[PDB]
This record gives C-alpha cells, sequence and structure tokens, in this order.
C-alpha cells in the first residue's frame, strides 16, 4: 500500500559479510539433537567461508 | 459618454484580474497534489500528469469566457451603441 519507502530489511545488498543465531540445548540426554544441526551449519557456513565472506554468530 | 467607456475599463480589469486571481490559486491547489503523488509513485507520473490536464480544462473553463469577453470589450464596444 505504501510504494514510497522499502524498509532496510525488505531490500538485500550484495556484499560479503553474514550473521546466524544459532538455537541448542542447555542439558545432554538428546539422540543426536545437537551434533545433526552443528553438522548442517557448518555444511552451509563453509559455503561463505570459500565464497570469501565473514561470518557474525 | 465617457462614463460608459471610463466603467469599460474597470469591468475588463475586473473580467480580466478576478480570472488572474481564481486561476492561479487553483491550479496551486491541484500542482501541490500531483507534486504530492508524484513523490509517492513515480511510476504512475505519466499517467497522474495526464489527469492533472482532465481538471485543467474544467477549472480554467470560465476564466476564458471572461478574458475573451474582457479583449471584445477593449477593443470592440456593445456598450457605445446602446448610448
Amino acid at each position: 500500500a505504501n510504494p514510497e519507502y522499502r524498509h532496510p530489511f525488505m531490500v538485500e545488498r550484495e556484499v560479503k559479510r553474514v550473521g546466524y543465531i544459532v538455537v541448542s540445548s542447555d542439558r545432554g540426554l538428546c539422540g543426536g539433537l545437537n551434533i545433526n544441526l552443528f553438522k548442517s551449519l557448518v555444511k552451509d557456513m563453509s559455503g561463505y567461508r570459500e565464497q570469501g565472506a565473514e561470518i557474525d554468530l | 459618454m465617457e462614463t460608459v467607456v471610463g466603467l469599460t475599463a474597470i469591468a475588463v480589469a475586473l473580467l480580466i484580474g478576478l480570472g488572474a486571481l481564481g486561476t492561479a490559486i487553483g491550479f496551486g491547489l491541484l500542482g501541490g497534489k500531483f507534486l504530492e503523488g508524484a513523490a509517492r509513485q513515480p511510476e504512475m507520473v505519466p499517467m497522474l500528469q495526464v489527469k492533472m490536464f482532465i481538471v485543467a480544462g474544467l477549472l480554467d473553463a470560465v476564466t476564458m469566457i471572461g478574458v475573451g469577453i474582457a479583449l471584445f470589450f477593449t477593443f470592440a464596444n456593445p456598450f457605445v451603441g446602446q448610448i
């Protein structure tokens, strides 16, 4: 309804720095919950490390 | 006869002057809304500009009937014949 304004969150800047919010448990006794999550995090983070981009966590 | 000629000069000034006053205030109102609309969305400017000229034909209608009659009182004169 208001095309005159576009908040910085609704427009993409194609530059080399990214951020991640990582959710994990406090307690143990989990059947691979954190392990499979960190494996997926490392898999996607490496794409940015290899593309020369910096990462914040 | 000098009253008819002198009062025709005032009639001409009132007839052109009240049209110069109305057209400048009336289009400054419309024009401001056109610039505001252009700022809200520059994609619709060609369409909005055409809509502004469509209203400009209604706004300047009667002001030209007075500019035509006033220029018809300065060169020709329908009141001198009437004595």
